[PDB]
C-alpha cells in the first residue's frame, strides 16, 4: 500500500483570512487526483479533479495546485465564509483504486456587528430553557450528569450564536447555566 | 512503467 | 528511432470464467516483461535480463497496474457486447496497443494509443495526441466518452512525459542487448529440383533487430517475383531469421546473387553462389 | 439528483439488509463508500457497465454487491462493526471522472432498547422581545434513540430554511447505552408573531413494516407554538 | 472476422546432427486467437515445450511461438500440427532441414 497525508484535521479562521491545506500523495505512478468538501451531514461535493501536472483550476473563492512529481497538492480558500465550514478530502487515483488521506476539516468564525448578550429565559408550552445569544465568538461554552447544553449554532441580515441548556432538579438554570460571559445578561 | 491506468469503452 | 510499447489482449471465454487476458511489454525489438491472466505469478514477471534489476517497489508498481488492464478489459469486452447486441457465449477479444518512440536526439517524437474489438479496427488517437478517430458508430460514441473525460490529456502527458522518461531509463540500464546492432549471419544453399531446374536460397541468420531488407538479383535485375521472402521470424537469443529462394535453370547459377542490407552492416552485403 | 434509499435504518444482529442507489441518468460507474467514525474513510467497491472487476475491498463475505442505472448492496448476516454511514456516487463512464454523491444511508447494529421523541417547543421572553427589538423560538426534541432523527420545519404547511438552527451533534444523555437529546431554535421578527402556526416536527426512523415485537414505527411527531 | 493462420516450422540455428539445439514452431497473422498446436517426434505429442507469450501486429493479428530442446541425428523426422477455426483439419506440415 502506499500513504496518502493531509494537513492538519483542524483549522479555524475568522472569516476574513485565507487558508491553504495541503495534501501529500507519492510522485509514482499517479493518475488523477479529487478535492472533496463534507458539510456536517450532506453530500459531500466534488470541488475540483486535478488530471495534470502542473494546473490550477479555481472556482469561485476556491482554488487548487497540483504538483506530481513533488508530492503535493495545495488548496486555497480565498474569503473565507461561514458557508465554507466543512471537512476537505484529496484523493489519489492510480491503478483503478482509491486512496483517500486522513481528511482536514476546516470551521471559520462568525464575525458580527453590534454584540449584544442577553441569556433569554427559557420556554414554556411549563418547563425551562436557559442560554445566550450573539456572544460572538471565541467565547466558548464547554460544561459538565443531568446538566443539559448544546453549542452552538449560527443563523441567516444578521447571524447569532445561541446555546440552549436546560436541567430540571433544584439547581434551575440560569446562575446554574453557569459552566466565559460578563457584561450579558 | 505502464500508462498508471487507462480507460473503457 | 527506439522505442517503448505495450501490446494488450483479453479474450473472452464463456462458461468457463474469467477472459484470459494476456499483457506483454516490448521496448525496441526484445521483449522485457509479461503477465498473463493464466499465470503462475498473478504478476508481472521479467522477460529481460537487464530488467530484473529494478526495485521491488518496481514490480508491485507495475503490477498494481497490469492488473487494472486486465479489470477494464473484463470491462471492455462486457460494454462492447451490449453495444453491439451480441450474445454472451461469444468468446470475443479486444486489442489495446499503447507506447512512445524517441529520436536520435532521445527525446519524443511519436506517441501511439490504438484499440480494436473481436479484430478489425475500433478507435485510435490521432497523432495530435488531441483528437480521436472512429472506426465505428458505437466508437464515435466511445470517442465522445473520452472527448469529454479529457482523456486525450492524460495519455499525451504519459507519453511525452513519464513513457519517455523511462524509456531512456531502460536503454541506459539495458545499454547491452538494446543499444547493440548484431549483423546478420550470411548464408546460401542450393537445392535442386531436377537438372532442368534449381533453387538457389539465401539465408539471414541471427540478427538484432529485426527489421532486414534482403534481396536477390539476376544479372542485377530484382527477381522481384519468381522469388519467396518470408516473415521475418524469430529465435532464441531474441535473434532473428528470414529466408529468401528462387528458381534458377541449372548452370546458370553464378548469374545469381543476393544483397542483405541491414543496420549492422555499413553497405549491403553480397551473397554468391560461390 | 442522485436517489439512495432507505434514508436510515435500524435492525440488529444476524439479518438481511437492502441498499438501494440509483444514479443519475447515464452515469455508468458507481462507488460504494462506508465511513466508520473515527476510522476515516475508505474504499468498498467500484462497479463498472454490469461487472465487479474488483472485489477485494469490502472486507467480509456476508457483503456482496448486485447491479440490477439502479443497483442494490446485500449483507446478510449483520454483525457488530457493520455500523457506518453508507455512501453512493456515480461519474459517467470513467473512474478518474467526476464523482456526484448520494444523500446518505446511516446503519445501526444491535439488539434491544429503542424509542421516539419528545418534541417540546419552549417560547421566548418577555423582555427580549423588546430588547432587540428581537424575536426568536425555540424547539427541543429529547428521549429518544437512535440517532436517527433529522429534523423539519413547517410553517403554514411549507418549510423554512432562512433563520433556522438545527445543532449538528446529538446529546447523548449518558454517557454506553444511554439516549438522545437535540435543540433546533429559530428567529423571526416580533410583528410577525401576532395568529400563525410555526410547526417544529420532528422525524423519527422507527420501524413502520413492522420487525419483531412501545410501537414504535415511523412516526412524526410535533410539538407547536404561537 | 477470421484470418488463416500462417504457419512456420523451423529449426532455431541450422542443424548439425547430435548437437544441443532449439526447434520453433512459429504461427503469425491469424484471428482469433482459437489455436491449438502441437510439436511432434513422427507423431509424438510431447509437453516439455514452452510457448511465446501471445503479442500481435497492427494488421490486428496474433502471433506466436513454440520452442523446445531438440537433437536430431540422421532421420528423426519431426513436424508441427496446428489447429484454428477456418481449418477443414489441423495441417501439419513437416520440418525441411533446409527450410
Amino acid at each position: 500500500i502506499l500513504n496518502v497525508e493531509q494537513s492538519p484535521q483542524s483549522l479555524h479562521v475568522q472569516e476574513g483570512d485565507s487558508t491553504n491545506f495541503t495534501c501529500s500523495f507519492p510522485s509514482s505512478n499517479f493518475y488523477a487526483l479529487h478535492w472533496y468538501r463534507w458539510e456536517t451531514a450532506k453530500s459531500p461535493e466534488a470541488l475540483f479533479v486535478m488530471t495534470l501536472n502542473g494546473d490550477e483550476k479555481k472556482k469561485g473563492r476556491i482554488s487548487a495546485t497540483l504538483n506530481t512529481k513533488e508530492g503535493y497538492s495545495y488548496l486555497y480558500i480565498k474569503g473565507s465564509q461561514p458557508e465554507d465550514s466543512a471537512t476537505y478530502l484529496c484523493a489519489f487515483i492510480t491503478g483503478n483504486q482509491f486512496y483517500f488521506g486522513t481528511g482536514t476539516s476546516l470551521t471559520v468564525i462568525p464575525n458580527i456587528q453590534n454584540p449584544d448578550p442577553a441569556v433569554y429565559q427559557l420556554r414554556d408550552s411549563d418547563k425551562s430553557v436557559c442560554l445566550f445569544t450573539d456572544f460572538d465568538s471565541q467565547t466558548n461554552v464547554s460544561q459538565s450528569s443531568d446538566v443539559y447544553i448544546t453549542d452552538k449554532c449560527v443563523l441567516d441580515d444578521f447571524k447569532s450564536n445561541s446555546a440552549v441548556a436546560w436541567s430540571n432538579k433544584s439547581d434551575f438554570a440560569c446562575a446554574n447555566a453557569f459552566n466565559i460571559p460578563e457584561d450579558t445578561f | 512503467n505502464l500508462v498508471p491506468m487507462v480507460a473503457t469503452v | 528511432s527506439h522505442s517503448m510499447r505495450y501490446f494488450f489482449t483479453s479474450v473472452s471465454r464463456p462458461g468457463r470464467g474469467e477472459p484470459r487476458f494476456i499483457a506483454v511489454g516490448y521496448v525496441d525489438d526484445t521483449q522485457f516483461v509479461r503477465f498473463d491472466s493464466d499465470a503462475a505469478s498473478q504478476r508481472m514477471e521479467p522477460r529481460a535480463p537487464w530488467i530484473e534489476q529494478e526495485g521491488p517497489e518496481y514490480w508491485d508498481g507495475e503490477t498494481r497496474k497490469v492488473k487494472a488492464h486486465s479489470q477494464t478489459h473484463r470491462v471492455d469486452l462486457g460494454t462492447l457486447r451490449g453495444y453491439y447486441n451480441q450474445s454472451e457465449a461469444g468468446s470475443h477479444t479486444v486489442q489495446r496497443m499503447y507506447g512512445c518512440d524517441v529520436g536520435s536526439d532521445w527525446r519524443f517524437l511519436r506517441g501511439y494509443h490504438q484499440y480494436a474489438y473481436d479484430g478489425k479496427d475500433y478507435i485510435a488517437l490521432k497523432e495530435d495526441l488531441r483528437s480521436w478517430t472512429a472506426a465505428d458508430m458505437a466508437a464515435q460514441t466511445t470517442k465522445h466518452k473520452w472527448e469529454a473525460a479529457h482523456v486525450a490529456e492524460q495519455l499525451r502527458a504519459y507519453l511525452e512525459g513519464t513513457c519517455v522518461e523511462w524509456l531512456r531509463r531502460y536503454l541506459e540500464n539495458g545499454k547491452e542487448t538494446l543499444q547493440r546492432t548484431d549483423a546478420p549471419k550470411t548464408h546460401m544453399t542450393h537445392h535442386a529440383v531436377s537438372d532442368h531446374e534449381a533453387t538457389l536460397r539465401c539465408w539471414a541468420l541471427s540478427f538484432y533487430p529485426a527489421e532486414i531488407t534482403l534481396t536477390w538479383q539476376r544479372d542485377g535485375e530484382d527477381q522481384t517475383q519468381d522469388t519467396e521472402l518470408v516473415e521475418t521470424r524469430p529465435a532464441g537469443d531474441g535473434t532473428f531469421q528470414k529466408w529468401a529462394a528462387v528458381v534458377v535453370p541449372s548452370g546458370q547459377e553464378q548469374r545469381y546473387t543476393c544483397h542483405v542490407q541491414h543496420e549492422g552492416l555499413p553497405k549491403p552485403l553480397t551473397l554468391r553462389w560461390e | 439528483g442522485v436517489s439512495q434509499s432507505p434514508s436510515n435504518k435500524v435492525t440488529e444482529k444476524g439479518k438481511d439488509v437492502e441498499l438501494r442507489c440509483d444514479p443519475i441518468s447515464g452515469h455508468t460507474a458507481l462507488y460504494w463508500y462506508r465511513q466508520r467514525l473515527g476510522q476515516g474513510l475508505e474504499f468498498l467497491i467500484y462497479f463498472q457497465g454490469n461487472s465487479a472487476p474488483d472485489k477485494s475491498g469490502l472486507p467480509s463475505d456476508r457483503f456482496s454487491a448486485e447491479r440490477t442505472s439502479v443497483s442494490t448492496l446485500t449483507i446478510q448476516r449483520t454483525q457488530q462493526e457493520d455500523s457506518a454511514v453508507y455512501l453512493c456516487a456515480s461519474s459517467q463512464t470513467q473512474l478518474w471522472e467526476t464523482q456526484y454523491f448520494g444523500p446518505g444511508t446511516r446503519l445501526l447494529v444491535l439488539e434491544d432498547n429503542v424509542f421516539p421523541p419528545e418534541v417540546a417547543v419552549f417560547e421566548p421572553s418577555e423582555a427580549e422581545i423588546s430588547h432587540t427589538q428581537k424575536a426568536t423560538l425555540v424547539c427541543l426534541a429529547t428521549g429518544f434513540y437512535p440517532d436517527h432523527v433529522e429534523l423539519s420545519w413547517w410553517v403554514n404547511g411549507k418549510e423554512v430554511h432562512s433563520g433556522v438552527c438545527t445543532d449538528p451533534q446529538p446529546l447523548k444523555e449518558q454517557p454506553n447505552d444511554s439516549r438522545y437529546a437535540l435543540s433546533s431554535r429559530l428567529r423571526v421578527s416580533a410583528t410577525f408573531w401576532q395568529r400563525n402556526h410555526f410547526r417544529c416536527q420532528v422525524q423519527f426512523y422507527g420501524l413502520s413494516e413492522n420487525d419483531e415485537w412501545a410501537k414504535p414505527v415511523t412516526q412524526i411527531v410535533s410539538a407547536e407554538a404561537w | 472476422i477470421q484470418r488463416t493462420p500462417k504457419i512456420q516450422v523451423y529449426s532455431r540455428h541450422p542443424a548439425e546432427n547430435g548437437k544441443s539445439n532449439f526447434l520453433n514452431c512459429y504461427v503469425s497473422g491469424f484471428h482469433p486467437s482459437d489455436i491449438e498446436v502441437d510439436l511432434l517426434k513422427n507423431g509424438e505429442r510431447i509437453e516439455k515445450v514452452e510457448h511465446s507469450d501471445l503479442s500481435f501486429s497492427k494488421d490486428w493479428s496474433f502471433y506466436l511461438l513454440y520452442y523446445t530442446e531438440f537433437t536430431p541425428t540422421e532421420k528423426d523426422e519431426y513436424a508441427c500440427r496446428v489447429n484454428h477455426v477456418t481449418l477443414s483439419q489441423p495441417k501439419i506440415v513437416k520440418w525441411d532441414r533446409d527450410m
